[PDB]
């Protein structure tokens, strides 16, 4: 339930949800906000796994 | 080797790309705001609320080339495609080299004491060199500018009562050294630089947040489709999944439903008003069954 | 008697303790 | 003359239109706090059931306010900055057929056997006009008036009173309206011709949804060590 959880947050994004991201957002923004949130995703897939 | 690996992952692709808007044929008035007989000063800028219409923005490159066009929260190329809850056009005339303050974070003249923007600021600023329309031979009155306040304006906060200055250590009326007429009047001329020539500027605040929607951009609806896996897009609102019909009692104040974990789980029909569930199209994991390949070739 | 063929007691300890699963299906199996 | 604050845990909304069922959502927002002092104003408060003179109370964050006579005595809300005709002021008023939202530069009259009078006359520079159907008409009537970011938010119930002018039982006010006035508010008047007003807070509340789209119960997560516990664990049951 965490790590759905997690999901949600936005991690510094302007939004937690990456489909509103590309439609909202050129390219060159859209890179910045997905970094943002694939760092979050990631750590979080990482302290799950641990 | 002789055993089961885990090989990509399956999923199911939509066939077709299902959207609905509103039935709404009303064009947003961004000419009467845009191509405005005159602009409100900028101490005094004039907010005027678009609703129950298309956000179609093309009407924008038509009525200018522009000066700037600068957006913070979204793309100038995507805003036809987007839907927006509540928009409002912040309109002023304002002395171009004080464009640059038009933008969030900035202090300065403008910033500090006319028009301010939030931090949190999504939204296109726009801007245009009107200099054939508004200088004047003789002066005009379409500047002012509120030199002196006891202190600095919050985003959007609008505050045009006017008194006099308290730039001095005493309370007067009109003393020069203490005392100055609370807002400032300025002549210009077409022979004046291009700093000093006025620019028309339009700030479109777009609070592109949540269910409720009254303007969208110009897209054209399609028919629904239940009960297939299908991409789509609901007011704004973006996915693939398989639309049904929902057995949730919403409430008409409710437009959108969510799941135990703040996924979308149902919407609202813009123009049915019927509720759908949205279940994902289904995915999953593939393991190949291999007997080892100096065995055999077949596997499962 | 029972179907799953399993014992008085070990069907006391299965109902206690509580195959698609919707709640969490994002991509986590 | 104001009665005693008493003890009122009412005043929970639902706080979006988002659709949630047996979801315990934990949600910050202005809200009016558990056990908190409702002032309760003795017909007409301080004037009396035939005075003028009824009294203009802060409009501190949000206001939550309730009626309980069915005398049909109330009938709007004036709020603003000064309630002068020279500041912007907003008027709602209830003739049992329409409701009336306008906002314009209206003047103070003394606004009330209990005719109409011929207040704001002077209704200048008039800003917004709203009509739709009555929002009031042995009911609670209960409203909350929220004002944020331009918007003036209007939630309310109205449920029947048969044993207690203030039942225990929890019922949550769904929004009636939303309007986008953009109006300053800093204090406000009630219109008359057993009213209790309290403020809304910021707030922590652990909601209860049922089966459907309906909140049952709250917890106040600041009342109680209790409550906080209730909200930790995400649960009404500890
Ligand atoms: C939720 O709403 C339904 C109506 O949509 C309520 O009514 C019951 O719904 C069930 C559905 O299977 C019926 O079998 C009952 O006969 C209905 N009861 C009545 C009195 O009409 C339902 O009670 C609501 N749920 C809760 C927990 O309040
Ligand atoms: C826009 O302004 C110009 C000014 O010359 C005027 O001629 C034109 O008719 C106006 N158009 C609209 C649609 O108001
Ligand atoms: C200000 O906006 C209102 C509403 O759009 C409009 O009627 C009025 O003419 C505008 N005035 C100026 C000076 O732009
Ligand atoms: C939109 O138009 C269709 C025309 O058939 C109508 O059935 C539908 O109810 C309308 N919806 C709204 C929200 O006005
Ligand atoms: C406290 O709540 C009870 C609920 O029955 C009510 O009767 C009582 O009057 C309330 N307290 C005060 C001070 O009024
Ligand atoms: C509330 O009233 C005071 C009166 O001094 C005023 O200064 C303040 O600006 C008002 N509130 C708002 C939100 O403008």
């Amino acid at each position: 339930n965490t790590l759905v959880k997690q999901l949600s947050s936005k991690f510094g994004a302007i939004s937690s949800v990456l489909n509103d991201i590309l439609s909202r957002l050129d390219p060159p923004e859209a890179e910045v906000q997905i970094d943002r949130l694939i760092t979050g995703r990631l750590q979080s897939l990482q302290t799950y796994v641990t | 080797e002789k055993g089961i690996y885990q090989t990509s992952n399956f999923r199911v692709q939509p066939t077709e790309s299902i959207v609905r808007f509103p039935n709404v044929t009303n064009l947003c008035p961004f000419h009467e705001v845009f191509n405005a007989t005159r602009f409100a000063s900028v101490y005094a800028w004039n907010r005027t609320r678009i609703s129950n219409c298309v956000a179609d923005y093309s009407v924008l490159y038509n009525f200018a080339p522009f000066f700037a066009f600068k957006c913070y929260g979204v793309s100038p190329t995507k805003l036809n495609d987007l839907c927006f809850t509540n928009v409002y056009a912040d309109s002023f005339v304002i002395k171009g080299n004080e464009v640059s303050q038009i933008a969030p974070g900035q202090t300065g003249n403008i910033a500090d004491y006319n028009y301010k923007l939030p931090d949190d600021f999504t939204g296109c600023v726009i801007a245009w060199n009107s200099n054939k329309l508004d200088s004047k031979h003789s002066g005009n009155y379409d500047y002012w500018y509120r030199s002196f306040r006891k202190s600095k304006l919050k985003p959007f906060e609008r505050d045009i009562s006017t008194e006099i200055y308290q730039a001095g250590n005493k309370p007067c009326k009109g003393k020069g050294p203490n005392c100055y007429f609370p807002l400032q009047s300025y002549g210009f001329r077409p022979t004046y630089g291009v700093g000093h020539q006025p620019y028309r500027v339009v700030v479109l605040s777009f609070e592109l947040l949540h269910a409720p929607a009254t303007v969208c951009g110009p897209k054209k609806s399609t028919n629904l489709v239940k009960n297939k896996c299908v991409n789509f897009n609901f007011n704004g609102l973006t996915g693939t999944g398989v639309l049904t019909k929902s057995n949730k009692k919403f409430l008409p104040f409710q437009q959108f439903g969510r799941d135990i974990v703040d996924t979308t789980d149902a919407v609202r029909d813009p123009q049915t008003l019927e509720i759908l569930d949205i279940t994902p199209c289904s995915f999953g994991g593939v393991s190949v069954i291999t007997p080892g390949t100096n065995t055999s070739n077949q596997v499962a | 008697s029972k179907p799953s063929k399993r014992s008085p007691i070990e069907d006391l300890l299965f109902n206690k303790v509580t195959l698609i699963c919707a709640q969490k299906f994002n991509g986590l199996t | 003359t104001t009665q005693s604050y008493t003890n009122f845990t009412r005043g929970v909304y639902y706080p979006d239109k988002v659709f949630r069922s047996s979801v315990l959502h934990l949600t910050q927002d202005l809200f009016l706090p558990f056990f908190s002092n409702v002032t309760w104003f003795a017909i007409s408060g301080t004037n009396g059931t035939k005075r003028f003179d009824n009294p203009v109370l802060p409009f501190n964050d949000g206001v939550y306010f309730a009626s309980t006579e069915k005398s049909n005595i109330i009938r709007g809300w004036i709020f603003g900055t000064t309630l002068d005709s020279k500041t912007q002021s907003l008027l709602i008023v209830n003739n049992a057929t329409n409701v009336f939202i306008k906002v314009c530069e209206f003047q103070f009259c003394n606004d009330p056997m209990e005719s109409e009078s011929g207040v704001y006359s002077s209704a200048n520079n008039c800003t917004f006009e709203y009509v739709s159907q009555p929002f009031l008409m042995k009911n609670l009537r209960e409203f909350v008036f929220k004002n944020i970011d331009g918007y003036f938010k209007i939630y309310s119930k109205h449920t029947p009173i048969i044993g207690r002018d203030f039942p225990q039982g929890f019922s949550a006010l769904e929004p009636l309206v939303d309007l986008p006035i953009g109006i300053n508010i800093t204090r406000f008047q009630t219109l008359l011709a057993d009213y209790y007003v309290g403020y809304l807070q910021p707030r922590t509340f652990l909601l209860k949804y049922n089966e459907n789209g309906t909140i049952t119960d709250a917890v106040d997560c600041a009342l109680d060590p209790l409550s906080e516990t209730k909200c930790t664990l995400k649960s009404f049951t500890v």
